[PDB]
RNA sequence: ACCUCGGGUGGGCACUCUAAGGAGACUGCCGGUGACAAACCGGAGGAAGGUGUCAAGUCAUCAUGGCCCUUACGGCCAGGGCUACACACGUGCUACAAUGGUCGGUACAAAGGGUUGCCAAGCCGCGAGGUGGAGCUAAUCCCAUAAAACCGAUCGUAGUCCGGAUCGCAGUCUGCAACUCGACUGCGUGAAGUCGGAAUCGCUAGUAAUCGUGAAUCAGAAUGUCACGGU
């Protein structure tokens, strides 16, 4: 069927999309997007691929992804919009290079260095 | 007399008591069950709900009565040859703080 | 020094020399079941009964060198061993990873 | 079955002698349940002069495995308790 | 000496529909909280026009008229007096001084509504009678004694 | 800390020339071999000298003392 | 299915719970420059593509000298006398009183070492979780409570109702060792924080940048470089 497995990841996650076709319905983390979130702007940043792939009338999206911070896996809703849909078809394949929202940025907080203050935040010298 | 010292207006009623030093979490039940409303000032309401908020002045310690024993116990430490008056004769921290030199707000001039 | 490394090392058998009166006198003090006349009976305990019965003057060191700093809970050895032990292979499981 | 073993290389070679030698005797033993790397960072000094800018990294690993026997009668857990070590493996056993 | 960096502007605003305004949460983010920033990123743009009569993208765009300079203030040596460099420059220079200094006068007003004390200056550029417009006309007539130094001794 | 979880002071070996010396008159100073050693709250007005190794100090004790160490008659660091 | 919709539990091996170890990331390729050549400029795919040095700190943590204490630093229960404030400062979180002056509240941290240890909901509480003890070998838990959000109150812009430096006295916890000095911040009091200018610590990309450490030779106040600064 359309009973698939996609995964968005920010801060070492393992996600669950219970995806099916429909008409533009969004939900996240056993909640709605108007239910867990609100008092932010990061909800409809994901609108930017969503309205340009014209899937606002075709799919039902429920990407549970947990962990991180307040607006940290608000950076994971960035990723998991088209992963479990390009495993269906190949229409929007080359039409998503303009956005560029899949690469898990490895410029996060890596290994801990002594002598410095943080990863590569340098201390006071003379 | 009204809160001991003459009081500037245009500020809060519980904080008119919570005037530098013993209060709010002990007066948490005083201003809430006497009926005296925190929501308005000491004057603009009825002028009658201060009468028990003025009696607390002369029961334990007063602005005049804190000056009474401000020299008795210090006289107990200066000429008895002791160490609470060895760093009072000098002027250091007494209760074992950051000890000798380069201390922020304990020595003064 | 010679009269130092063999006079505080003997605290293994002198601090717990008694070792049976030292536990029969130090638990029911933490119990409030003692009566108001009985503040004194539990205080004939350990001091004039010669006073190597407390443990406020012992320190943890290395064995072959005797360095007190660099001592951890996972060894009986110190900071000048770890560079020269597991490369000759004196320590198990100490392997470099990330 | 629970052990108390060292690392990656002395339990992944110690459980190979367990499950196949317990399946030979007509019994049913389940497969290996994983356990990742025991993350703990260690910091010591290495400089001959006393120096605060010099620390480093170390680790000791600790890896154990969850197993269980469905019909408990196995001599693989008691007689092959002396086989499943080589130099310093200490095989704990559980009758599960 | 080679320029190795690649200019990557990322502009996609969730509700506001701007063109050049979207990613600006950098000095509105005062190393703190985003939920504190929610009435002042766009909620202050929903607070500019509430006493006015337009759309808040009307007044924002026209900051590239009279608080944007004409010449540049970088210092250069020949063998003598250190000459600055007046020239007609591409918009990335002069309009860089038309957005970030317009908000930089926000502490000497100190009024009610934290949301209003950031964006209570943007509507003053309709005639251009605010705070950043005074220094832009200072630039042009402190460039008379320099304007011939572009090829000769520059 | 240092509250009155420890109410009394029943110390037996710091005692046997103190509590017995009530019936005997006060003509000699009770010398002490520690910087720690204390005595009863019902004997108030004895003399204890600060014990460290070179010379002794004037020690004056009145009726109203309840709190802490003997470290005030001679100081901790006596300003050499 | 059920649930108190916290999952008692079979089933969760596929629409998974933090992977031991792994094809791993390109001079790979076409084209214009250059002697065609090192490179340097540009395009792939695809919500991933070009990275042997500076007469100086230790004859003292293993070492090693010219003289020494030689009824002795082979004796040790040691009869206390190392901060007059009289300065420059290596200066290096914290604010500029207005986002305005005082709390017990939010979708909410939560596991390991744990056979002389870590020390429940506490009965104690405004805030003290000594007798208690769910956890005694921890997909368990003791600090187990918490996240800078909504519109937070009266009043709407202050060297002061942020202000307490000697006068907490004194309150059944190591337990033979708290006789003019300690956590327990309850805020009645006793201040010096007003665009950083003389000139200089020093910021070209994950950066200039304000949420904390749990555990011993088996007794828990190891602070400028703190297991995650969600910007």
């Amino acid at each position: 069927a359309t009973q698939n497995y996609g995964t968005g990841r920010r801060k070492t996650a393992t996600a669950r999309v219970f995806l099916r076709p429909g008409t533009g319905k969004i939900s996240i983390n056993n909640r709605g997007l108007d239910q867990f979130f609100g008092r932010e702007t990061a909800r409809m940043v994901v609108r930017q691929p969503l309205e340009l792939t014209e899937t606002v009338e075709k799919f039902d999206i429920f990407v549970t992804v947990v962990g991180g911070g307040v607006s940290g896996q608000a950076g994971a809703i960035r990723h998991g919009i088209t992963r479990a849909l390009i495993e269906y078809d190949e229409t929007l394949r080359s039409s998503l290079r303009k956005a560029g929202y899949v690469t898990r940025d490895a410029r996060e907080v890596e290994r801990k260095k002594v002598g410095l203050r943080k990863a590569r935040k340098r201390p006071q010298y003379s | 007399r009204i809160a001991g010292v003459n009081i500037p207006d245009n500020k809060h009623t519980v904080i008119s008591l919570t005037i530098y030093g013993v209060g709010r979490t002990t007066a948490q039940s005083i201003c809430a069950a006497t009926g005296v409303n925190p929501a308005a000032k000491i004057k603009d309401l009825s002028d009658e709900q201060i009468d028990q908020l003025r009696n607390e002045v002369a029961k334990i310690t007063t602005e005049g009565d804190l000056r009474r024993e401000i020299n008795m116990n210090i006289k107990r430490l200066m000429d008895l040859g002791c160490y609470r008056g060895l760093r009072h004769r000098r002027g250091l921290p007494v209760r074992g703080q950051r000890t000798k030199t380069n201390a922020r707000t304990r020595k003064g001039p | 020094k010679e009269s130092m490394k063999n006079r505080e090392l003997k605290r293994q058998l002198t601090v717990a020399k008694y070792a049976k009166k030292r536990a029969e006198l130090k638990a029911i003090i933490a119990n409030p079941n003692s009566s108001a006349e009985e503040r004194w009976n539990a205080q004939v305990a350990l001091q004039k009964q010669p006073r190597d019965a407390s443990a406020s003057r012992l320190r943890n060191r290395c064995r072959l060198t005797g360095r007190p700093h660099g001592f951890y809970r996972k060894f009986g050895l110190s900071r000048n061993k770890l560079r020269e032990a597991a490369m000759r292979g004196d320590v198990p499981g100490l392997v470099k990873a990330s | 079955i629970r052990l108390k073993a060292f690392d990656h290389r002395l339990i992944d070679q110690s459980t190979q002698e367990i499950v196949e030698t317990a399946k030979r005797t007509g019994a049913q033993v389940r497969g290996p349940i994983p356990l990742p790397t025991r993350k703990e960072r260690f910091t010591v000094l290495i400089s001959p002069h006393v120096n605060k800018d010099a620390r480093d990294q170390y680790e000791i690993r600790t890896h154990k495995r969850v197993l269980d026997i469905v019909q408990p009668t196995d001599k693989t857990v008691d007689a092959l308790m002396k086989l499943d070590l080589a130099a310093g493996v200490e095989v704990q056993i559980s009758l599960g | 000496r080679r320029r190795v960096a690649a200019k990557r502007e990322v502009l996609a605003d969730p509700k506001y529909g701007s063109q050049i305004l979207a990613k600006f949460m950098n000095h509105v983010m005062e190393s703190g909280k985003k939920a504190v920033a929610e009435r002042i990123v766009y909620g202050a743009l929903d607070k500019v026009k509430e006493r006015g009569k337009a759309d808040p993208l009307e007044t924002f765009e026209k900051a590239l008229d009279a608080i944007a300079p004409l010449v540049e203030v970088k210092s250069r040596r020949v063998g003598g007096a250190t000459y600055q460099v007046p020239v007609e420059v591409r918009p990335s220079r002069r309009n860089a001084l038309a957005m970030r200094w317009l908000v930089d006068f926000a502490r000497k007003r100190g009024e009610k509504s934290m949301a209003l004390r950031l964006a209570g200056e943007l509507l003053d550029a309709a005639e251009g009678k605010g705070a950043a417009v005074k220094k832009r006309e200072d630039v042009h007539r402190m460039a008379e004694a320099n304007k011939a130094f572009s090829h000769y001794r520059f | 800390p240092r509250s009155l979880k420890k109410g009394p002071f029943i110390d037996l070996h710091l005692l046997k020339k103190v509590e017995v010396a009530v019936e005997k008159n006060d003509r000699k100073p009770i010398k002490t071999w520690s910087r720690r050693s204390m005595i009863l709250p019902h004997m108030v007005g004895l003399t204890i000298a600060v014990h460290n190794g070179r010379q002794h100090v004037p020690v004056l004790v009145n009726e109203d003392m309840v709190g802490h160490k003997l470290g005030e008659f001679a100081a901790t660091r006596t300003y050499r």
